C-alpha cells in the first residue's frame, strides 16, 4: 500500500517538475512582450507565438537528453517494484 | 502560651499527654489530623519540646523494636483508645510465657512509651481470631476460599466480580484491620477473568471433581 | 510577604486556598486587574507551601473535553470527526445529570469511542460505560450503586449490567475551622 | 462500480478546468480510475465483491420473482454527480481563484492576450493543488463509498 | 468582606447563594453593571465557604444540549448532522411536558441516539428512553411510575417497558430561616 | 429589598411572581425601560426566595419546538427537514384545538416522528400520540378520556385505540388571599 | 393599580378582559399609543389576577396553520410542499363553511395530511376528518351530529362514516353583569 | 548571592526551590517581570546546589503529549492523525479522572496506539493499558488496585484484566521545617 | 531513558509486521534494593503496546554517583 502511494505521488511530481521548465520559460517570454506592447501601443493578439515557439523548441533542446534519463530511472524502478 | 491553646479552635481532636521524659505528647487521631499539629510544631511557635503520636504509626514503631529484642513473639495488636493504659493483645495457643516472663514484658514495652503508666497485657484465642474473619466473610454472601496452615490463615478472593461485591468485600477488610491487625489473617482479594469465582471442576466418567485450589485458572469464554 | 503562585485564573486560585487551608496554612489572594491573582504565605509557612505545590501539582489544568480537539469551524468533516463531538456531548450530559440525583456531589462518567467499525463491513461491537461519584455522608452507598445502574443502562442502544462499572465514594472530612496565625 | 464511477468523474472534471478537453464544445480519469481500482482491490475487494454476489441469492433467489426496486433507483444519478463535485471542490475554487485574478491583471493593461497567458499555467496549478490531497484523503473515499452486502434489502425485493 | 468569586453572571450567583445559606454562612451579592456580579463572604466564614466552593464544583457550568455541537448556520448538513438536532430538540421538549404533570418540579430525558445507521442501510434498533424526576414531598412517589411510563410509552415508534427507565425522588428539606452574622 | 432577578421580560416575571406568591412571600415588579423588569423581595423573604428560586429553576426557559431547528430561510431543504416542520405544525395545531373542549385549561400533544423510514423500501410504521391536560376542579375526569381518544382516533392516517395515551388531571388550589407584608 | 401585561393586541387584550371578567376582578383597558394596549388590575385583585394568567396560559399566542411554513413566495416547490398547502386551505374554507349552519357559534376541522405516498411504493391512504363545534344552547345537540357527517362525508374523494369524528358541546353560561369595584 | 539558573518560569522555579530545600540548602526567588524568574543561593551552598541541578537534571522540560504533533490547525488531516488526536485526549482524560478517587495525589495513564491494522484487511488488536499512581500513605495500598482495574477495563471496547497492569505507591515524608541560613 | 524499536516499513509488503522492542536505562538513589526493582519497569514497560514478551525488554540501570557537597579550595601561589 505505502509503494502504490509513493509511486502515485512520484508521477505526479514528476508530471509537475518536468512540465516545469517548458511552463516558465514560455511565461516570461508571455509577460515581457505584452509588457513591451505596455509601452509602445500594438494591437497584434497573435504575436507573442513567435517567441513562444523559439522559447520552448529552445527549452526542449538544452534538456532533451535529460528526460531520458528521469523517465528511464523511473520506469526502470516501477517494474522492480512490480515484479519482485 | 500552652500547647492545648496554639492548636485549632475545638479541643476536641487532639489530646496533649505529660511525658516522664519531660516532654509533651500530643496524641492525633488519624493521617490528616497529624499534619495538623505537626505543621504548628514544626513552625516553631512553642518554646519547648513535644512530638506527635498515632494510633497507627506507633503500632509500627515498638514492632520493629519487638522483632529484634522478642524474636519469634505471637500477638496480633495494640490498642490505645485510653493511651494511658494501652491494651497488649496476646496470642494464647502459641506462646510458652511465664507469669514471671510476661511481667518483664509487661515493664520492657512501658519504657518505650512515657507517656503511658501501665501497659495491660491480655490473651486471645486463636480460633475466634479466624472464626469472626469466616463469619463476616460468609454473611456478605462474597465467594472466597480458605487455606489453613500452621501460623496463620489466609482467605483468597478471586474472580470476575462485580461492582457491589468489591465494595462489600473492601468495607469490611478495612473495618476487620482495624480490630485485629493482618499478624494472623490475610485476605488476598484479586479481580482476573473467569466467572466461575474461584472454584473449578474437571469432568470424567462419573460427574463432575472439584480439583484441588492452585494458581493456574482457565480463562473464561463466555 | 513571599509569593508562590501569580497570574492565576479565578478557579485556579481558589484551588490554591482550598488545598494550602487543609494542612494549616494560611494564604492570601490578591487582585491585580487584567493580570490574574496572586498568592501569598507567610515566612515560616513557605517551606512547607512549596512542597504541597509540588506534591499536589497545583496549579490544576483546565479539564479535557474530546469535543475540543475536533473543532467545528472546520469546513471539512470526516465521519470520524463527527461522531466523536457526537460522544462527547453525551458522556458531558449524563454527567450533568448525574448531580441531581439524592446525595451525589460530583460525577464523572466515561464512554467506550468507537470510530473505525462503520467504514469497512465489520459490525458495530457493543458499547462500555463507566462512572465515578461522590455522595454526601451519611448514605447507605452500597445500595445506589443500582440506580446508577439502572439509569446508565437504557440511556444508550444496547448495554449489559457487566459492561456498566460505577466505583463511588463519600465525601472527605469538613474544613470549618481557622488555620491560625505563626507567631514568633 | 459505484465507486470508480466518482473517481472517473473527478478527473473529468480536474482535466476539464485546466483545459485539454474544450475541443469537443481522457487522459487524466483514466488514472483516476486505474488507481482506485487497485487501492481497492488490495485491502477486501474480492472477498466484499463475491460476498455482495453469494448474499444476492439469499434474498432474490429465482423462481420467487426478484425486482430491481425502482423508489430508490431514481437519486442514483444525484448521488454519484454530488460525490464527484464535493471531492474535487478544491482544485475547481484554486481555478477560479487564478481566473478572476488574472482577469484583474487585464483592467490594467488589455495588450496582454490573458486568455492564453492562464492556458499555460492552470494545468501546473491542478497538479500541485492536487498533490497536496492525493495521498490522505482519496484512498479513503474509495474504501468509505463501496457498496456492502447489508444494504441488499433496500435495492432488491421480490414479488411473491 | 473577603471575595470569593467575582464575574459571575445573574444564573450564576444565585446558586452559589443558595449553596451557602444552607450551611449557614451569608454572602452578598453585589452588582457590578457590565462586569457581572460579585460574591462576598465574612472572615470567619472564608474558611468554610472556600471548602464547600471546592467540594460542589461552583460556580456551575451553562447545561450542555446536543444540538449545539452541530449548528443550524451550516452550509451542508449530514444525515448524521441532522438527527442529532432532530433527537435534540425531541428530549428538550419531553422534559418541558414532565413538568406540567402534577406534583413535578424538576425532570431530565435522555434518548438512545443512532449513528451507525445515518451512513449504512441497515435497519435501525429499538430506541430507549430514561427519565429522572422530582416530586414535591408527601406525595405518593410509588405510584407515580406508571403514569411517566405510560406517558414516554407512545411518544415514540415502538418501545416496550423494559426499555424505559424512571428514577425519580422526592425533594430535600426546605430552608426558610436566616443564617446569622458572625458575632465575636 | 435586596433584588433576586433584573433583565428579565413580561412573560418570565409573571412566573416569578406566580410562584413567590404561593408561598407567603411578597414581590415587585419593577419596569425599567428596554432593560426589562426586575423583581425584588423583602430581606426576612430573602432566604426563603432564592431556595425556592433554586427549587423550580427560574426564571423559565422559551418552550421549545421542533421547527425552530429546521428554518424555512435555508436555500436547500431536505425530505427529511421538510417533514419535520410538517409534523411540528400539526402537533402545535391539535393543542391549540385541544384547549376549545368543555372544561380544559392546558394541553399537550407528542407525535411520534419517522424520518429513516421514508428513504428505504421498508414500510412505514404505525404512527403513536401521547396527550396531556389539565381540566377544571368538579369534573368527572375518568369519563373524558374517552372523547379525547375520539378527537385524536382519525385525525391522522391509522392509529389504533391503543396507541394513544391520555395522561390528564385537575388544576391545584386557588391562590386568592394576599401574602401580606411581615410586622416587625 | 398595578399593572400586569403591556405590548398587546387589540384581540390578545380582549381575551384578558374576557378571563379577568369571570373571576368578579376588573380590568383596565388603558391604551399606550404606539406600544400597544395595557391591563392594569386593583391592588387587592392583583394576586388573583396573577393567579389566573399563569393557570389560563394567558397571553394567546397567534393560532397556528400548516400553510404559515411552507410559503408560497419561494422560487421552487416541492409536491410534498404543494399538499400541504393545498390541503391547510381546504380545512380552513371547511371551517368557515361550518360556522354558517344552524347554531353554531364555532367550529375546527382537521384532515389527514400525505406525506410518504408521493415517493413511496405504497398508494395513498384514505382521508381522515375531525370537527369540534360549540352549539347555542337549548339545541338537542344529539341530531345535530347527523347533519355535519352528512356534509362533511361528500366533500371530499371517499371517506366512511367511521373514519369522521365530531365531538361537539353546547356553549357556557352568559356572563352579563359587572364584577364590581373592591370596598376600599 | 551567587545565581545558579536565571530566565525560568513560575512552574520551573518552584520545582527546583522545592528540590533544593530537601537537602538542606536556602533558595531566593527573584522576579524580574518580563524576562522571569531567577533563582540564587549562598556561597557555601554553591558547590552542592550545582551537583544537585546536575543529578536531577533541572530545569523541567514541559510534558510532551501526542496530540502536540498532530495539530488539529493543518489544512488536511489524515486518519492515522485523527486517531492519534483521539486517543491523546482519552489518555488525558482518563488522567485528570483518576485524580478525584479517594485518596490519589497524582496518576498517568498510558494507552496502546495501533497504526497497521486500521488500513489493511487484518483486524484490529486487543487494547493494553497501563498506569501510575500516588496515594496518600497510611493506606493499605494493596487492596486500592482491584478499584483502579475495575474502573479502567470497561472505559474501552474489549479489554482484558491482565492486559492492564498498574503501579501505585506512597508518597515521600513531608518536609516542613525549614532549611536554615549558613553561619560563618 | 526509552529506546522504542523502529519498524515502518512493515506495511509496504504483505508480510505481517514484526514484534515490538523496548529498552530502558535507569538512575536509582542510592540505598535502594535495586535487584527488585526491576521487575516494576519490566510489568510497566509489558502492555503499554500491543504485544511484547518478558524477553524483548532490557532494563540496566544503575545507582548513583557519591555526593560532592564540600567546597573545592582556593589555591596558593
Amino acid at each position: 500500500m505505502d509503494d502504490l502511494v509513493f509511486a502515485g505521488n512520484k508521477a505526479l511530481y514528476l508530471v509537475l517538475i518536468l512540465s516545469g521548465w517548458p511552463t516558465i520559460v514560455a511565461t516570461i517570454i508571455g509577460l515581457l512582450v505584452g509588457l513591451f506592447q505596455t509601452v509602445t501601443q500594438l494591437q497584434e493578439q497573435t504575436l507573442p507565438f513567435g517567441i513562444k515557439l523559439l522559447g520552448v523548441c529552445l527549452c526542449l533542446f538544452l534538456l532533451s537528453g535529460w528526460y531520458g534519463e528521469v523517465l528511464l530511472s523511473y520506469g526502470r524502478q516501477v517494474i522492480f517494484l512490480a515484479l519482485a | 502560651a500552652e500547647l492545648d491553646s496554639l492548636l485549632g479552635q475545638e479541643k476536641e481532636r487532639f489530646q496533649v499527654l505529660p511525658g516522664r521524659d519531660k516532654m509533651l505528647y500530643v496524641a492525633a487521631q488519624n493521617e490528616r489530623d497529624t499534619l495538623w499539629a505537626r505543621q504548628v510544631l514544626a513552625r516553631g511557635d512553642y518554646d519547648k519540646n513535644a512530638r506527635v503520636i498515632n494510633e497507627n504509626e506507633e503500632n509500627k514503631r515498638i514492632s520493629i523494636w519487638l522483632d529484634t529484642y522478642y524474636p519469634q513473639l505471637a500477638y496480633y495488636r495494640i490498642h490505645f483508645d485510653e493511651p494511658r493504659k494501652p491494651v497488649f493483645w496476646l496470642s494464647r495457643q502459641r506462646n510458652t510465657m511465664s507469669k514471671k516472663e510476661l511481667e518483664v514484658l509487661s515493664q520492657k514495652l512501658r519504657a518505650l512509651m512515657p507517656y503511658a503508666d501501665s501497659v495491660n497485657i491480655t490473651l486471645m484465642d486463636d480460633v475466634t481470631a479466624a472464626g469472626q474473619a469466616e463469619a463476616g466473610l460468609k454473611q456478605q454472601a462474597l465467594p472466597y476460599s480458605r487455606r489453613n496452615h500452621k501460623g496463620g490463615v489466609t482467605f483468597v478472593i478471586q474472580g470476575a466480580l462485580d461492582d457491589v461485591e468489591i465494595l462489600r468485600a473492601r468495607q469490611f477488610v478495612d473495618s476487620y484491620y482495624r480490630t485485629w491487625g493482618g499478624r494472623y489473617v490475610q485476605f488476598a482479594i484479586e479481580l482476573k477473568d473467569d466467572w466461575l469465582k474461584g472454584r473449578s471442576f474437571q469432568y470424567g466418567a462419573e460427574g463432575y471433581i472439584k480439583m484441588s485450589p492452585g494458581h493456574w485458572y482457565f480463562p473464561s469464554p463466555l | 510577604d513571599k509569593d508562590l503562585l501569580k497570574g492565576l485564573d479565578q478557579e485556579q486560585a481558589n484551588e490554591v486556598i482550598a488545598v494550602l487551608q487543609m494542612h494549616n496554612i494560611e494564604a492570601n489572594k490578591i487582585d491585580s486587574g487584567k493580570l490574574g491573582y496572586s498568592i501569598t504565605v507567610a515566612e515560616p509557612d513557605f517551606t512547607a507551601a512549596v512542597y504541597w505545590i509540588k506534591t499536589y501539582q497545583l496549579p490544576p489544568r483546565p479539564r479535557v473535553e474530546i469535543a475540543q480537539m475536533f473543532p467545528a469551524d472546520s469546513l471539512v468533516s470526516s465521519p470520524r470527526a463527527e461522531k466523536a463531538r457526537l460522544y462527547s456531548a453525551i458522556e458531558q450530559r449524563l454527567e450533568q445529570s448525574l448531580q441531581t440525583m439524592e446525595g451525589v456531589l460530583s460525577a464523572r462518567v466515561h464512554i467506550s469511542y468507537d470510530i473505525d467499525a462503520g467504514e469497512n463491513g465489520r459490525p458495530p461491537k457493543p458499547v462500555h460505560l463507566s462512572a465515578l461519584a461522590v455522595y454526601e455522608r451519611g448514605s447507605p452507598l452500597a445500595h445506589q450503586i443500582s440506580d446508577i445502574k439502572r439509569f446508565l443502562k437504557n440511556s444508550f442502544a444496547d448495554v449489559d449490567y457487566d459492561n456498566i462499572s460505577v466505583v463511588l465514594s463519600e465525601r472527605s472530612d469538613a474544613q470549618l475551622q481557622a488555620p491560625g496565625t505563626p507567631v514568633k | 462500480s459505484w465507486p470508480f464511477w466518482v473517481m472517473h468523474a473527478l478527473g473529468c472534471i480536474i482535466d476539464n478546468q485546466r483545459g485539454a478537453t474544450l475541443s469537443s464544445s481522457s487522459e487524466m480519469a483514466n488514472f483516476l480510475n486505474m488507481f482506485a481500482a487497485v487501492v481497492y482491490l488490495q485491502n477486501g475487494g474480492l472477498v466484499t465483491m463475491v460476498d455482495v454476489l453469494n448474499k444476492s441469492y439469499q434474498l432474490c433467489d429465482p423462481m420467487n420473482e426478484c425486482t430491481p426496486s425502482l423508489p430508490p433507483l431514481l437519486t442514483f444519478i444525484n448521488q454519484v454527480a454530488q460525490n464527484a463535485l464535493v471531492l474535487a471542490s478544491p482544485v475547481v475554487l484554486v481555478l477560479l481563484l487564478s481566473e478572476v485574478f488574472l482577469g484583474l491583471l487585464s483592467r490594467f493593461a488589455p495588450q496582454m492576450n490573458a486568455f492564453a497567458i492562464s492556458l499555460t499555467v492552470k494545468s501546473g496549478i491542478a497538479v500541485l493543488i492536487m498533490l497536496l490531497y492525493f495521498s490522505p484523503v482519496l484512498p479513503d473515499n474509495v474504501l468509505r463509498l463501496s457498496f456492502q452486502a447489508t444494504g441488499l434489502s433496500s435495492w432488491f425485493y421480490e414479488r411473491g
